[PDB]
């Protein structure tokens, strides 16, 4: 009786599970590790700081290796709750990573939004929003410090920590562009907010201090760190209409082994708007009532999972004239791809196509080398823009191939590609193996 | 004065060439099918594409 | 700074960093094989429609297969709140066959149970988005629904089925479509006039391997450790206001079993594992004059309100002897999942693991039922004395009782998930054990 | 199709796929030992009731033990919204004793702090379902709660305590039950007439090993690298509406510490780490005429609204030298957890890690306080200038201020988690370091 | 409503000294800028009869950059920026300076 009655229920079908046992679960031996310590250290920001300014920092040699980097900002609300959407993310327009005088990588505010939409999830995603927005129904004038972690490869895993110690003669710099305008902070739709305050910025770098045996090896040995890079181009979106399903062949100017492509359609007017506006709760400013307008989003609820408001009907990727895969619906890219490849939930209007089994991890799991592809093309088909966005009967009650008339406002297309490269470091200098 | 022993222009370890480099690899080793050749000779292919330094007396 | 931590090294640091074995700041990634992945459409034999049985043979386009997604196009036969995971309900079951031999079989209820136990957070939500309407869509709305399959090779690349190594055997999927789907072609027991038949398509994700790996798979014998689902439906010893019903179910299971899972349900309401009640979300019209406790709020069928669950307690005996002490139904609903999975299980759904971590693929303890002469699941039911139409009685009651409407949960579904071995040899295969 | 990608290969791929080492398409599973797991009830010694001390001895039914769940049955003393994780409040503390030696000890507040920092998503939600009423239950509702313990052996099988290797030593759990539990037998300071006393049961999940594995555990010496909790209570440099309170606490901590954690609280209300306010969820009746900023909405005691937190900034100083530059309270509340855990921490709860991944089992950097003379936690508080009864005053205000009701958070709880070694030999165990 | 973008593969060969380009209105020879009701920028500019559909042909070309279309540009070789992105005015005034 008890657990022993299971233990002795042993036969031939158990041999491949427990015969000639190799492991146990009840004796974990932890690996001894090199001694190290971690410290968060403030960097100096060069350049005038405020909206529309470009500033930069040079990472000092306080420690040996660097990993996580957080940009702090202090922003004040230019309107009430519901008027902002990830404004600290919007504020940091872009970040460029330069090592040894060469570009290693570059991120954009939209990428941060797209990245988050695809790869963060659950409470990590919520905590992230708490670090970039006002999520407790704050009012005009409220002041908060925001944190925007960077998403460069070395900011994601200690495994890729940049060996400042092995880069003795090369500097590591970050160039940050601040947006000229941030919704609900210094602008409201197209209007400026009189009296809006300028942001305060601070950049913090988490350094690793190694013990002497480890420090010696890094300083002396050559290293090759497998890193990730983001490639990005903006494109015109063929504009759909009430009378037609627009289609488009977009040339993809990408290179290197690519883990995945990602993209979204958006309305540049409103940061984070990847879907059409509508008079259904959360889908537009004042949605659900008489005062609703489908010219402006409910900014605090800009993101949505309501597929019906997404513009893309279907798509395929062609490589050198050969179809990569059969044309699939936008909903495939929006829900299936990330179900299988990430495990989180992707907002409507945001799409993913992986060439990898696990694009969300660091370990390579299949790549598409676009340097061997003369003509990579993303072929898109858009939905018919015939739904009266101001009428839920038409918005919520409709067909697969038809979207909002307001979906024609989503005229910008952002296509991203995340790839691998190698960061070679030797004798205090380094750079990427492949341009 | 100031001690900076590098140039800082990413011109040492960068393979900033076109995609004629893999074509040079094909004409450099043998075997125009490089979908199974780097899969076989890994170290022999890696050491064939590395740096060369021409020092200064200072 | 961090340096003071590195320097103050003592005796207690020896067991953490003395004679160090690893570092964390330099990850060497393993080089993997050259492969590519593609989603390829299959041809379905037979006519797709409600209540029909159809099947497909998986095309030999790539070398290995993993993920499989069944696409459906459904329309709403009523307004939001009338459907509940309708694409999951529609796919009544799927049977996997190799060389004419059954390998496995899943049921719509299993998909619901599986989801209830093993998916979580935004994975669960994203899944719901792929099988239901979750943005308050209205009658006449059309949507494409993706139902990923949950066969052993649909969960990890590690079990990719080597179609390449099955040169002499066909691989088929048999799909049974439900005669009715709530809120799509029927509303409770009433047919919806004019309801559309579903459109259906099956997509299989193939892996294209390079030369060396294809060769090995095609020529070498293989043994893939796989999971299988065993299932029998039973009549429930339905509880009553007048008594604590009890039941002893001889468990006709075999093979090393990772876990058992079960639920009690309403035979006519998909996904209803709990009693109906006049509390918000627990019944059609709950909270108002029109509330009825004979029909659910279909869109809100699932709940965590255990009061409406019916299992008071249970134990599993092996060869007539207790395997563990009798525990409350709430143990099997809340704790077992906490310990073994880490997600949240809906009321009315229960889990008992024989494994440390059944949610994974690696064996972590099994119960071999092929060596247990008399395994029995012994159930004690709650007393159905609560007047379901009165929140005072429903929300304020004791541990041992449930709703009078809990007597409608007359179906019991008992599942077991086990291991077996799929052998592929000289182009053909099948399973090592029948039972 | 897919072939078009395979052919797209050249020099840039060699670093990823040349001389391949692994595949993803064939998994080798590792044959494991033969074992079984049984849930067995322990006998509780002493007398179960509110405010009583009870204990239990773990019976030698199996060979190893891991998970421990303490069941409690409580009845609501009021309506929905009057309780907050009451089973957690009830288990005031638990002490782990092996061979007569104190190995570890948890407190109700630690269970709350721990949860706030390390559980997440549906683990956290399912976790609340086991310790509270979360389906709008009404007065008189009866529920069995399951409070898992969080000692090192209760989190991973890797550290299952080998009772088999401890033939000479008892393993005991000493429990203190709270004198009062909110919304169960008391409502703020008021007693609830008619409230029931708790029913308690302790369940231990025991692993049964087969002969070869059991023999090795029984006969071989072992060194289990385990984690322990250190905890001291302090008086808070109570916040004021007129200025910024400050405090410097020498921490009586030892051992390689993976992290420090702390909170400020109102000892009156379990889990209250923030100020009360007339904003939705921030006080009983918040948002309406009946709102009182003297009593929390118990069911919503915890919040993510940092405006109601009291820490402005903090640093840790070691032997007179700064360990890191002073950072804002929101760093410790939002960034640390982002970087080190991946969950979302409630306002008023702070974390500072010395470890890359403090949430895991494997050591990933520690601060050894056994070699630090003066480990001091420096805390700067916000000015409590906000009139808590006016939601505009709260919701529209600045970074350096908080609610006037924040001055009620007079207790300070500072925790530290470290590594030690539980040595087991010749049928006995004990710790390598004190 | 939006800043348009375009990526034009350059099908060029040989050791190029320089690239040059312009944007124009195919209808009107030499029109490389937008038309406007400012002196010289359109037919009838400055008066009631002014139209911005037809240029002042004798003054078709102008130095008034506001009417220029290009915001910014870069040239890439194998996806690598050949130089940092510069404003259209950089390519109009500085390069030739």
């Amino acid at each position: 009786a008890g657990g022993l009655s299971q233990l002795v229920a042993y036969g031939a079908q158990d041999v491949y599970l427990t015969g000639n046992p190799q492991i146990t679960f009840f004796k974990t031996v932890y690996r001894r590790y090199t001694n190290f310590a971690i410290e968060s250290i403030q960097q100096t920001i060069n350049g005038s700081v405020g909206f529309g300014n470009k500033v930069s920092t040079q990472i000092s040699r306080n420690g040996d290796l660097i990993t996580d980097i957080v940009v702090e900002f202090v922003l004040t609300k230019g309107g009430n709750g519901g008027t902002t959407y990830y404004p600290a993310e919007e504020l940091l327009q872009d970040v460029e990573l330069e090592i040894g005088g060469q570009r290693i990588d570059k991120h954009y505010n939209d990428w941060f939004r797209t990245y988050d939409a695809l790869f963060r999830m659950n409470d990590d995603r919520y905590n992230y929003r708490r670090m970039t927005d006002w999520v407790n129904n704050e009012l005009v004038g409220a002041q908060k410090r925001f944190y925007v972690p960077l998403i460069f490869f070395f900011n994601q895993t200690p495994g890729l920590a940049l060996p400042l110690i092995a880069l003795q003669y090369h500097e590591v710099k970050l160039y940050f562009t601040l947006a000229s305008q941030v919704q609900g902070v210094n602008y409201n739709g197209s209007s400026a907010i009189a009296g809006a305050a300028q942001p305060t910025m601070s950049v913090w770098v988490d350094y690793i201090f190694l013990d002497t045996q480890e420090r010696t090896r890094f300083a002396q040995l050559p290293h090759e760190y497998l890193i990730e890079q983001l490639q990005f181009t903006g494109s015109e979106t063929a504009t759909p209409s009430a009378t037609t399903q627009a289609s488009q062949n977009i040339r993809l100017n990408f290179n290197h082994p690519t883990k995945y492509l990602a993209w979204n359609f958006n309305n540049p007017t409103n940061y984070g708007q990847y879907t059409a506006l509508a008079n259904i709760p959360g889908a537009c400013s004042g949605a659900g009532t008489a005062a609703a307008t489908v010219t402006t989003p409910d900014y605090g609820n800009t993101g949505t999972y309501n597929e019906q408001l997404a513009v893309l009907d279907s798509a395929k990727i062609q490589l050198n004239g050969q179809d990569r895969f059969a044309t699939r619906k936008g909903s495939y890219f929006n829900k299936v791809q990330p179900y299988q490849s990430i495990g989180g939930v992707t907002p409507a209007g945001v799409y993913l196509y992986s060439f990898a089994l696990k694009p969300a991890g660091r370990q390579p799991s299949g790549t598409c080398n676009f340097s061997r592809i003369d003509n990579a093309t993303l072929s898109l088909t858009y939905k018919t823009c015939s739904i009266d966005a101001t009428s839920p009967a038409a918005v919520l009650g409709n067909t697969e191939t038809v979207t909002a008339n307001t979906a024609t406002l989503l005229t910008a297309l952002n296509i991203y590609a995340k790839n691998y490269n190698v960061l070679r470091i030797m004798s205090g200098m380094g750079g990427l193996a492949y341009a | 004065f100031r001690d900076t022993a590098s140039i800082g222009f990413s011109d040492t370890h960068q393979d900033e060439k076109t995609l004629r480099f893999l074509k040079k690899q094909i004409s450099q080793f043998i075997k125009h099918l490089k979908e199974y050749y780097p899969n076989n000779e890994l170290t022999k292919k890696l050491v064939m594409k590395y740096s060369d330094v021409q020092l200064l007396p200072y």
